[PDB]
RNA sequence: GGAUAAGUGCUGAAAGCAUCUAAGCAUGAAGCCCCCCUCAAGAUGAGAUUUCCCAUUCCGCAAGGAAGUAAGAUCCCUGAA
RNA sequence: UUGGCACCUCGAUGUCGGCUCAUCGCAUCCUGGGGCUGUAGUCGGUCCCAAGGGUUGGGCUGUUCGCCCAUUAAAGCGGUACGCGAGCUGGGUUCAGAACGUCGUGAGACAGUUCGGUCCCUAUCCGUCGCGGGCGCAGGAAAUUUGAGAGGAGCUGUCCUUA
């Protein structure tokens, strides 16, 4: 006879900033806390999450070669479809969807992740519209 | 036996500024120079002399310690001498002018090429035949008189067109 | 960077001092007043919106006529947007006439291409048919749909519809003489819209 | 009931193994994980049961 | 050019010099131009 | 136009020289991304401006509900671009 | 591809060749870029980067291939149930009818040959092309758009001048 909260949770607004780090693992503990699996009153599906904001996410750094070699590649429905687009293309053209596809793979699957995945938002370079929720600021573990 | 290890020397009228992490500007007659380095090496400059110490001894520290030096090495001549290369044309019709700086070839084609010093190097053009450039960096001056060459590279049967001061050409004795 | 639309009429023939005759159509524009100057600094992008027609009592909501109403004119019908012009040079409410065009430029056009109906695929799309004799029972039909394994038909394979209807634009096209004194335009070429449709009227990118 | 150990871990900056290790030498207890987390929703005390396996880690 | 894997060098004024990952036969002639990949 | 592929380059070590390299740069193709054109806010991330209509009558304690309207739209009817 | 193995299919998976609609890979036939050349120049040979676009019209053959004629800048190869028969044709093998040669005393045979021979269906679901009705979009309604995002188009020869 455990405690499933549902819908009577105290959500929290973090902010997650990216200076210089890796995004994978900037995206790592975040991804926790979009479920809020760091928070002790976590059911597994009544989304015990809370919101989080990240900034300066163009700013954003990657070991290897890989600013030249993971290409992102997304596919039409029509024959021959698939638009490649490297990571410098993707950096620099439009980035406010290359820390969302980093995390749309590490949230899971289902019609709750959508649910999970709306908790989140990410503005280049250092808009931060929202000034009227107090959010916080959150430090990851590495 | 090697290239970093030993020092540069400042002769006279040259002021290397040791300015930020890496920036270090170099100023004097010839020009005002100004190179980012590597922030691992760290390079002290003692009473008109240059000294480039690396921490240790690595594929990185290898290859950074001969780099930064000789690229001072070289802001040194730039900074008190300049630099200069010359381009001798050979052949008929070839011949170039400068309409004003800008450089004008009636080399070979239907048409002028134009040939802009876009950062401010000279180019001085003693005659039709010979073309000198003159300025004060070796990945500019290099840099720009490479790019004359690329207008007509010279062909081994009859050597013609761009051509450097001293470029031995191949030379293939078609009939 | 500029453009004024008026109504299609037909086409006719005219001479152009040779005896080198011209397709030549005649387009109607009564003289557009521009309705909203749209800033970059509130609404994102830099245009311009014209109007063009007389519309009556009746026909006008009030909706469009305090759209109007700022700079008073006088309420039209057809209401289209021009990116990319000189905004520097024009207000909200100035009357265009056809006063910017000569008889010698390139000039683009736009506008909405005429009907076909339910007419399907050889007319749709241009395709063959099969032969009309030999006994095949096969002609007007859109080909086969596929090869088998991949279970479906690709998103792009052609198929009977309903032609035409759509906005269809015709580059590099240019105009034969103005005639400003009944607002009228000639452009060379056969120009895409039935009779009594709108046209846009640009300078295109030569 | 693991992750939720998990998260009143995470607030005391321990692990999952550095508790339940912990617990084997802090008492030999046995807190049988569902009703761990009860001592969670209760977590001024949870942390005593907590903080006491982080002197027996040391 | 001549591309091949079995790249080595011919004559006694070749240098083989690694380029761009890919390792290069540089030498006075032309013809020794040698190139793995 | 922008960034590159093969090349073609400079500069320049490691490895006093040489070296289109590891740093630092420039070129370079009917390729690639925009530029051209059409479609497109159900882009559930549902955008943005322009004006109009305004906060009415009843339950109900509220929450909520219905029942006449505004702006406009429909049934319907003469119609075909 | 010629083939091995017999795993799914003999309470049926209709099989070659053309017509219809094309789509996909790159070991490229043209077009773009180049490197070397036994590259004078004009043609060329050869590897390399290139898949965005194109790839002719006929006589014979059931034809695929190939020969051939005539062009073209080029006449690419290969999939995709040797793509496509609930889209089409039935010439081809492979039904009985007929005949020739040979085999067999014989009935009859033959991936040897010749002549003639019914190709069925009204579309539930997914899938496409197109159109619409509802609600959504924390008020209702009227017009115009930014553009997420997609698609189409993206081939080139002769001649003039430089000469």
């Amino acid at each position: 006879t455990p405690m499933a909260n549902a819908s009577t949770i105290e959500r929290k607004w973090l902010v997650v900033d990216a200076a210089g780090k890796t995004l994978g693992r900037l995206s790592s503990e975040v991804a926790a806390i979009l479920r809020g699996k760091h928070k002790p009153t976590y059911t597994p599906h009544v989304d015990t999450g809370d919101h989080v904001i990240i900034i300066n996410a163009e700013k954003i750094e990657l070991t290897g070669k890989k600013l030249t070699d993971k290409i992102y590649y997304r596919h039409t429905q029509h024959p021959g479809g698939l638009k490649s687009r490297t990571a410098l293309e993707m950096r620099t053209n439009y980035p406010e969807k290359m820390l969302e596809l980093a995390i749309k793979g590490m949230l899971p699957k289902g019609s709750l992740g959508r649910q999970m995945f709306k908790k989140l938002n990410v503005y280049r370079g250092s808009e931060h519209p929202h000034e009227a929720q107090k959010p916080e600021v959150y430090e990851l573990r590495g | 036996s090697r290239v970093g290890k030993k020092l540069l020397e400042i002769p006279s009228d040259v002021t290397v500024t040791l300015n930020d992490n890496n920036t270090v500007a170099v100023k004097g007659p010839k020009g005002e120079l100004t190179r980012t380095f590597h922030p691992d090496m760290e390079i002290k400059v003692e009473d008109n002399v240059l000294t480039v110490a690396r921490p240790s001894d690595q594929k990185e520290h290898r290859a950074l310690h001969g780099t930064t030096r000789s690229l001072l090495g070289n802001m040194v001549e730039g900074v008190s001498k300049g630099f200069e290369r010359g381009l001798e044309l050979v052949g008929v019709g070839y011949r170039a002018s400068k309409s004003g700086n800008k450089l004008v070839l009636n080399v070979g084609y239907s048409h002028p090429v134009e040939i802009v010093p876009e950062e401010g190097i000279e180019i001085e053009v003693p005659s039709q035949t010979k073309v000198v450039v003159k300025g004060t960096d070796k990945e500019r001056v290099g840099a720009i008189a490479a790019n004359i060459r690329a207008v007509r590279s010279p062909e081994p049967y009859k050597g013609k067109g761009i051509r450097y001061e001293g470029e031995v050409v191949r030379r293939k004795e078609g009939k | 960077t500029k453009g004024i639309l008026g109504r299609k009429i037909g086409m006719t023939q005219v001479f152009a001092e040779n005896g080198d005759l011209i397709p030549v159509t005649v387009i109607e524009a009564a003289p557009n007043v521009v309705l909203q100057k749209k800033t970059a600094e509130n609404d994102g992008y830099e245009a311009i919106q014209l109007g063009f027609d007389d519309k009556r009592e009746k026909l006008s909501n009030k909706p469009e006529k305090g759209h109007v109403a700022k700079a008073e004119t006088a309420p039209k019908r057809f209401v289209k947007e021009l990116r990319g012009v000189e905004m520097d040079a024009y207000e909200v409410g100035q009357e265009v006439k056809v006063e910017i065009f000569s008889a010698g430029e390139i000039v683009d056009v736009t506008g909405v291409s005429k009907g076909k109906g339910f007419q399907g695929a050889i007319k749709r799309h241009g395709q063959s048919r099969g032969p009309m004799s030999h006994g095949s029972r096969y002609h007007r039909r859109p080909g086969s749909m596929g090869p088998v394994d991949p279970n479906r038909v690709f998103k792009g394979k052609l198929l009977p519809g309903r032609m035409g209807g759509e906005q269809i634009t015709v580059q590099n096209l240019e105009i034969v003489k103005v005639d400003a004194e009944r607002n009228l335009l000639l452009i060379k070429g056969n120009v895409p819209g039935a009779k009594k449709s709108l046209i846009t009227v640009k300078s295109a990118v030569k | 009931w693991i992750t939720r150990i998990n998260a009143a871990a995470r607030m005391n900056g321990l692990s999952y193994s550095r508790l339940m290790h912990g617990l084997k030498l802090s008492g030999i207890e046995v807190n049988r994980k569902m009703l761990a987390d009860l001592a969670v929703n209760d977590l001024t005390a949870f942390n005593q049961l907590a903080d006491a396996a982080k002197a027996q880690l040391n | 050019m001549k591309v091949r894997p079995s790249v080595k060098p011919i004559c006694e004024k070749c240098k083989v010099i690694r380029r761009k990952g890919k390792v290069m036969v540089i030498c006075e002639n032309p013809k020794h131009k040698q190139k793995q990949g």
